[PDB]
């Protein structure tokens, strides 16, 4: 059961999306996307993506969903059947997926998926005195020159774009 | 006078002294009278799991020296 | 229009992140470095139409390295037959597969 | 045995937050030429106990909430985040020794604005919502200089590991190469915890005025846990103490004295200044701290290269 | 070719500009003692 | 694993204290209260300036996310390129701040 | 009996915690506000009794009506009284809050704040001194000390 | 293939069909769009960490940053819609039928 | 060039300090004699295993043992 733990988190992940995709209200939907971001971060962390998971917290959740909840609280003035039916529909489809891929150890929705716990696909070695993911992100400044240029230019242009379109003149 | 504030500062300072003293004594109790093994990198974890395998008691901290070879 | 500015000017804008077998930081290999190197050295220069039918073996070995579908299918088959024989009682697992063997090194 | 270690972390957190209220009332007393509490206990040592028992049997204020669920979730999130900021703190050994503890703390402190935002929207008062939006905008503004100052300091550390930050400061305090970063860091931590002169939730409504005495006390103790925690983190980060590995209690006494003095420095700053106007601390961030912070970030990138003083990765 | 569905459609404006279809008032009450009525614009 | 235990303990103690703070004074039988704000019933007027400071936070937070691997990137052997791109990213964050200045974006929350 | 002893000790505990942590909301109406400020000033210092200085009205335990209550403000006084969580007490400070005072026969003054809110301590003076107000606050603490909420609850 | 990829693809399709079936709010649409981005982040991350392909570890951060800038732009558009009608309702955005 | 500088140091000392520290961060690594040692220390740090060479017979610069004289040395790092 604990060998399936990432899978279990992924189930909660899918459940969290049926939280906000059914769209109850943008604030409860924001909360559902926050919970989804936390459990997807846990999925990332359990493969060895420590820095990427903390980017999910600091930049996706603590950076961007803060601005989503902030903008949302400045609208939709404070105080359904389609939401509840959509939520139970998505939940029953997800538990039928779980039931099939656990009873058969294999399923095929669009692609063939094994039903074993996802620990089986890992590597059996060590990376020495470094995280490989940390060194691959550190390579953004040594090997990623064009990527840094186009990303920083897009962010500068994005600042210019937001200041042009939010002015009305 | 001003030293009347020192009992509350003393109580709060003891309350801040408790967690580090507690985790140091618990790390020395749980790891054979020594520090907890810091394994930030997979080589350190490899050495630690090798220690757990060569100890024979399924405890990484039980160290085997030159007495374990002939 | 693939205006190949990078080969024209000799610059390297994005070829470095393109494949797993490229120059990596600290010489870290991918898990399918050898399979991808063999598929690329097979399919180099001969074009995609010939590369689909002439380098099928290296590409299938590389895809089966990437997604491990045949390997996990085989592990499914072995574990399922083992669980069936445990249910029938005609098999018993050894001590080294039960955790009673005092591991190697 | 690990659960005992978690309890000996988090129950002394609650006791230190309990008596920090007494220390604040006493120190603010003597700085205001009066005494603090000295009647309720001997030297007022029973004032936090009496106040906790008073607040936990006060009538529930019973608001009409726009959301019941987020009104419940905002104190839970505040207390959970205020307790999880302590677990990577090397004092001298962290509870959870993690490789990226600095970034973990920056992330879990970036998540703390949702309690303010959810409690502001979960109230039906529009003016409480305006105050919540101002408090969130203040906090996310000063998080920018938190992240960039913290990056510029950890360029001398070598990693995001908090325990390595003790090894970094064995020859000298890190306040000596980074006192401008230290002073902008300290004022930015003063503005994170909504602490005076940046307390506009008491400047003339707070975001959590619709809560009863119990839940508002939980917000209050999460705030003081954040205050003690950020002072400990600033102590670890700029005033790193001597550590004998055979005698860990020397480091524990030393960082405890320094963190107490830094928390009393928070108490002594609120006894000294008037508040900022809201645009004035926005001016303080965007037009004063952030240009210096970017300039010193360029300086602390280029400085280990030009002096051959790049710290090790491990 | 106007049909029954597309019969309420009028042609768009000539400059393609549609017509645009307040400020806050606060009561800082008696809660010395002064009542204030604010008209704020941000 | 110890982290998940610690998170569960912190979350459980927080939920327990919130349950006590919401349900220990509910046991009293005090009195029923009829009980019939600076704005009375006027709808919340939108502030463009709070949204602009939140978006400026978001964009500078993305630029910070780019800046975060620098204590690792200083360990490279292509140090001239690394230093050039680090100074270029901090300079582009400074140019973003300067353009946010000069078009009066940092005004009335300066 | 055991239950009477237990509810007596719990009464003593909760009365101790309530009288030792009184939080006031002061209606600074008129000249008595100046003397409440002197009762907060460093000579008398209400904060050493556990009586904080200017708690918010939705967390305060006692409403000190310090000044003249006029007809134009009596619904605001009553609204703040109705917004206070229980147990709430009312200290009437000075002659105009007590009985109308020097403006008793006026067309525009409520003749004592006890026509508007229930009152626990009447503190007389024009103004009463800060020491006299602190006397009234200590008398309010003594009134809280002899409360019998759980003993009456156990006897009902 | 692996079992976690099933759930991350199903999450992307759930956020897709949420983004492809509007109810009333444009903010709920932007949340579904960012759920699509989040599932792309998770899926890219699990592949790149699985494959030990080192240089693409900087790839999901890039996938975050641009798209979050995209999110910022979307929020700004919503606010301009909210500054015309008072609400972000998608049925107000129907003037371009004629 | 001097009255403007005293003017901006009188009006805006935060920004003068900002542009001055940024200018030092830009120009000073190109003028430093120790920028070379940063590169030399980062390439002297052995993250990987020194995979040995097959002795063909003619490699006079490659040692047979770590304690041999030929090979890359780190006397400059111990001395500085
Ligand atoms: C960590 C332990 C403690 C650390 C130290 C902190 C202890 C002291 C705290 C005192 C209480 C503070 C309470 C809050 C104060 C808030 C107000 C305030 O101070 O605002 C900040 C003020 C704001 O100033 P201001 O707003 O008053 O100024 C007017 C500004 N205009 C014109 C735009 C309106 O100052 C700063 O922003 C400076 C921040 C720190 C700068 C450090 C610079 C170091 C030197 C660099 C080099 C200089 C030489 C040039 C280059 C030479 C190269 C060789
Ligand atoms: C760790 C932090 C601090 C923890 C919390 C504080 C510790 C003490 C907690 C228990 C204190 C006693 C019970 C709560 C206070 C009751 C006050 C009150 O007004 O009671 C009257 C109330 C109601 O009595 P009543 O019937 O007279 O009601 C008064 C209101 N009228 C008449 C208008 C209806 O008493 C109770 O509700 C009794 C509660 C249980 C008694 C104690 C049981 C054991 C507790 C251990
Ligand atoms: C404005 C941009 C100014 C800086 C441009 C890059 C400067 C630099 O250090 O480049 C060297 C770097 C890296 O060169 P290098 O010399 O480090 O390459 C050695 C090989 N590796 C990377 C494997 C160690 O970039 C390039 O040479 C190519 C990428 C940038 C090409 C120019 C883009 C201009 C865009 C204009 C719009
Ligand atoms: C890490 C360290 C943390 C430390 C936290 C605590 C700090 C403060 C410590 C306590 C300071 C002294 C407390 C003294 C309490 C008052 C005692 C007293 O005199 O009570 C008198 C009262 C009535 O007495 P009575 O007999 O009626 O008097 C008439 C006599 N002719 O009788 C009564 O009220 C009944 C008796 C009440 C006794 C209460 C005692 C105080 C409770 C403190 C709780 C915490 C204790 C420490 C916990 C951590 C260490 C284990
Ligand atoms: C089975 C029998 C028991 C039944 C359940 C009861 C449990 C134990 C409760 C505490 C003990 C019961 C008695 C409570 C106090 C009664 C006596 C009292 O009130 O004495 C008054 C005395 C001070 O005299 P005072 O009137 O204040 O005079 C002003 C000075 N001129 O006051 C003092 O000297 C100080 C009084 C302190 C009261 C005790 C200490 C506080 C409570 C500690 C335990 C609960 C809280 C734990 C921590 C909570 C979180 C912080
Ligand atoms: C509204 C909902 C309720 C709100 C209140 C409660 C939630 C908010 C407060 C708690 C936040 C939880 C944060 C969990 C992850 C934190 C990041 C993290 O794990 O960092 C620590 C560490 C990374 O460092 P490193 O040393 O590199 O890794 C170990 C390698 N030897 O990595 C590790 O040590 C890895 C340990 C194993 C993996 C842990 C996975 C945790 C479980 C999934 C996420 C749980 C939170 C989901 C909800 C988020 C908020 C909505
Ligand atoms: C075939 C492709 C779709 C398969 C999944 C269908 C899920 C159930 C929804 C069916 C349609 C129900 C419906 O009325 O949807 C309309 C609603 C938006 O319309 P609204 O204005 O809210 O209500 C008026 C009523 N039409 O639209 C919605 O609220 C739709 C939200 C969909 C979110 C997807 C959640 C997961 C669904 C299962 C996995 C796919
Ligand atoms: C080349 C190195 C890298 C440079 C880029 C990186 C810089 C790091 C710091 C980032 C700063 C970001 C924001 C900068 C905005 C500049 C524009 C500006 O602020 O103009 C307005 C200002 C007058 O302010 P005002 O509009 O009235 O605002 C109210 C406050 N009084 O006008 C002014 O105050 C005039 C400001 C310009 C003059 C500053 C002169 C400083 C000179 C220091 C010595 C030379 C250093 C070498 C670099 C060259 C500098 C020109
Ligand atoms: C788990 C509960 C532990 C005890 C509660 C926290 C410690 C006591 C703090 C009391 C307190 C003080 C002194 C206080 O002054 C205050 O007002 C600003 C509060 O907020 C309402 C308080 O909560
Ligand atoms: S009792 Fe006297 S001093 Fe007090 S408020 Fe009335 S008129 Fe003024």
């Amino acid at each position: 059961m604990m060998t399936y733990i990432v899978f279990i988190l992924s189930i909660i992940f899918v459940m969290g999306f049926v939280g906000f995709s059914s769209k109850p209200s943008p604030i409860y939907g924001g909360l559902g996307l926050i919970v989804s971001g936390g459990v997807g971060c846990g999925i990332v962390l359990n493969f060895g993506g420590s820095f990427l998971g903390l980017m999910v917290f600091l930049i996706y959740l603590g950076g961007m969903m803060v601005v989503f909840g902030y903008t949302t609280a400045m609208a939709t003035e404070q105080y359904n059947k389609v939401v509840l039916g959509t939520f139970i529909t998505g939940l029953l489809m997800e538990f039928l997926m779980v039931y099939y891929v656990l009873k058969d150890k294999e399923v095929e929705i669009v692609f063939k998926f094994n039903g074993m716990g996802d620990w089986v696909i890992y590597d059996t070695g060590d990376s020495g005195f470094f995280s490989e993911e940390a060194m691959g992100i550190a390579a953004l400044y040594s090997y990623g020159t064009w990527l840094v240029i186009v990303t920083g230019w897009s962010l500068l242009i994005g600042v210019v774009v937001i200041m042009e379109i939010t002015r009305g003149n | 006078m001003w030293f009347e504030v020192l009992p509350g500062i003393a109580v709060m300072g003891v309350c801040l002294f408790i967690p580090g003293m507690a985790t140091a004594r618990i790390h020395r109790f749980s790891n054979g009278g020594r520090e907890k093994r810091v394994a930030h990198y997979s080589y350190q974890w490899y050495l630690m799991e090798r220690d757990r395998r060569v100890s024979g008691v399924n405890r990484y901290y039980v160290s085997k020296g030159l007495e374990n070879i002939d | 229009p693939f205006f190949d500015v990078q080969k024209k000017l000799g610059v390297d804008l994005d070829h470095w992140m393109t494949i797993q077998s490229a120059e990596q930081p600290h010489r870290i290999p991918a898990r399918c470095h050898a399979f991808e190197k063999e598929w690329i050295e097979c399919a180099h220069g001969i074009g995609s139409i010939r590369a689909e039918k002439e380098c099928k073996i290296e590409f299938e070995d590389f895809r089966e390295c990437l997604l491990r579908q045949k390997t996990m299918k085989r592990l499914n088959a072995i574990k399922r037959q083992r669980d069936k024989l445990i249910k029938e009682g005609k098999y018993t697992p050894p001590p080294h597969h039960s955790g009673q063997e005092d591991l190697r090194p | 045995m690990f659960m005992i270690n978690v309890l000996t972390l988090i129950i002394p957190i609650l006791l230190a937050v309990a008596f920090l209220t007494l220390v604040e009332r006493k120190v603010l007393g003597y700085m205001q030429f009066r005494k603090g509490p000295n009647v309720v206990g001997p030297y007022g040592l029973l004032q936090p106990i009496a106040d906790a028992i008073k607040l936990f049997i006060k009538e529930p204020l019973r608001p009409a909430t726009s959301s019941i669920s987020m009104f419940i979730l905002a104190p839970i999130l505040a207390l959970t985040l205020a307790l999880t900021m302590w677990i990577p703190l090397p004092m001298p050994y962290p509870l959870i020794n993690m490789n990226l503890g600095v970034l973990f703390m920056l992330a879990m402190s970036s998540l703390a604005v949702y309690s303010i935002l959810w409690s502001g929207w979960a109230s039906n008062s529009k003016y409480a919502l305006i105050g919540a939006l101002r408090a969130v905008a203040q906090t996310i503004s000063y998080e920018v200089t938190l992240a960039i100052i913290l990056l510029s300091v950890l360029l001398m550390n070598g990693s995001f590991t908090l325990s390595t930050l003790i090894i970094t400061q064995e020859q000298v305090w890190l306040i000596f190469p980074a006192w401008p970063l230290a002073m902008m860091w300290f004022i930015s931590t003063l503005a994170e915890t909504n602490r005076a002169p940046f307390d506009l939730t008491e400047g003339e409504s707070g975001f959590n005025v619709e809560y009863a005495a119990g839940p508002f006390a939980l917000f209050f103790m999460a705030e003081y846990a954040n205050i003690i925690m950020m002072n400990i983190f600033t102590t670890t980060l700029f005033l790193g103490a001597f550590h004998n590995p055979y005698m860990p209690e020397l480091y524990t006494i030393n960082f405890t004295i320094k963190s107490l003095l830094l928390s009393i420095t928070f108490l002594w700053i609120r006894a000294s200044y008037p508040r900022f106007r809201y645009d004035q601390l926005m001016h303080l961030l965007w037009k004063n701290f952030l240009p210096l912070t970017l300039a010193l970030c360029m300086w602390h990138v280029s400085l280990p290269i030009l002096l051959s003083s790049i710290p090790p990765q491990t | 070719y106007p049909t029954k569905e597309t019969a309420h459609w009028k042609p768009p404006p000539w400059n393609d500009v549609d017509p645009p279809k307040s400020n806050l008032t606060l009561n800082f009450g008696p809660q010395g003692v002064l009542r204030l009525v604010m008209e704020l614009s941000g | 694993m110890n982290l998940m235990i610690t998170l569960l303990t912190n979350f459980t103690l927080a939920t327990l204290l919130v349950t006590i703070a919401f349900w220990l004074p509910q046991l009293n039988v005090y009195s029923e209260k009829t009980s019939p704000d600076p704005m009375g019933s006027a709808r919340l007027p939108f502030s463009m300036k709070f949204f602009l400071v939140a978006i400026t936070f978001l964009l500078f937070d993305l630029e910070i996310a780019l800046l975060l691997p620098l204590p690792w990137a200083s360990q490279t052997t292509n140090l001239n390129t690394m230093l050039t791109m680090a100074l270029l990213l901090i300079f582009l964050l400074a140019v973003s701040l300067a353009y946010e200045w000069t078009q009066k974006g940092l005004e009335w929350t300066e | 009996s055991r239950g009477e002893y237990v509810v007596a000790k719990l009464d003593d505990l909760i009365n101790w915690a309530r009288r030792s942590s009184l939080w006031p909301m002061t209606f600074g109406l008129a000249c008595c506000a100046v003397e409440m400020m002197h009762m907060a000033a460093p000579r008398y210092d209400m904060d050493r009794f556990g009586v904080v200085f200017r708690a918010s009205p939705r967390q305060s335990d006692v409403m000190i009506v310090a000044g003249t209550l006029t007809n134009k403000m009596a619904p605001a006084l009553r609204k703040v009284y109705d917004q206070m969580p229980e147990p709430r007490y009312v200290v009437s400070m000075g002659s105009c809050a007590n009985g109308g005072g020097y403006y008793h026969y006026s067309y525009s003054v409520v003749r004592g704040c006890d026509r508007i809110v229930p009152v626990d301590i009447y503190v007389p003076g024009c103004p009463p001194t800060a020491e006299a107000l602190l006397y009234g606050i200590l008398q309010l603490q003594k009134k809280i000390k002899r409360e019998k909420r759980l003993r009456i609850w156990y006897r009902r | 293939m692996s079992l976690v990829y099933m759930n991350i693809m199903m999450a992307f399709t759930v956020s897709l069909t949420g983004l492809l079936m509007y109810r009333s709010h444009l903010m709920s649409s932007l949340l579904c769009l960012e759920g699509m981005m989040l599932s792309l982040f998770i899926l890219a991350t699990l592949m790149i960490l699985n494959s030990h392909f080192t240089l693409a570890s900087m790839m999901p951060i890039i996938l975050l940053v641009f798209a979050a800038c995209e999110a910022a732009l979307g929020l700004s558009l919503l606010v301009m819609v909210s500054n015309t009608y008072g609400t972000d309702y998608v049925q107000n955005l129907n003037l371009l039928q004629c | 060039v001097a009255a403007f500088l005293k003017n901006v140091w009188a009006k805006e000392p935060v920004l003068v300090a900002s542009f001055a520290i940024a200018g030092l961060a830009v120009i000073l690594p190109t003028l430093s004699p120790y920028t070379k040692y940063s590169l030399m220390i980062n390439r002297a740090t052995p993250y990987n295993y020194p995979v040995p060479l097959r002795d063909d017979g003619n490699m006079p610069d490659v040692p047979s043992h770590p304690q041999d004289p030929q090979g890359p040395s780190l006397e400059w790092l111990k001395r500085l």
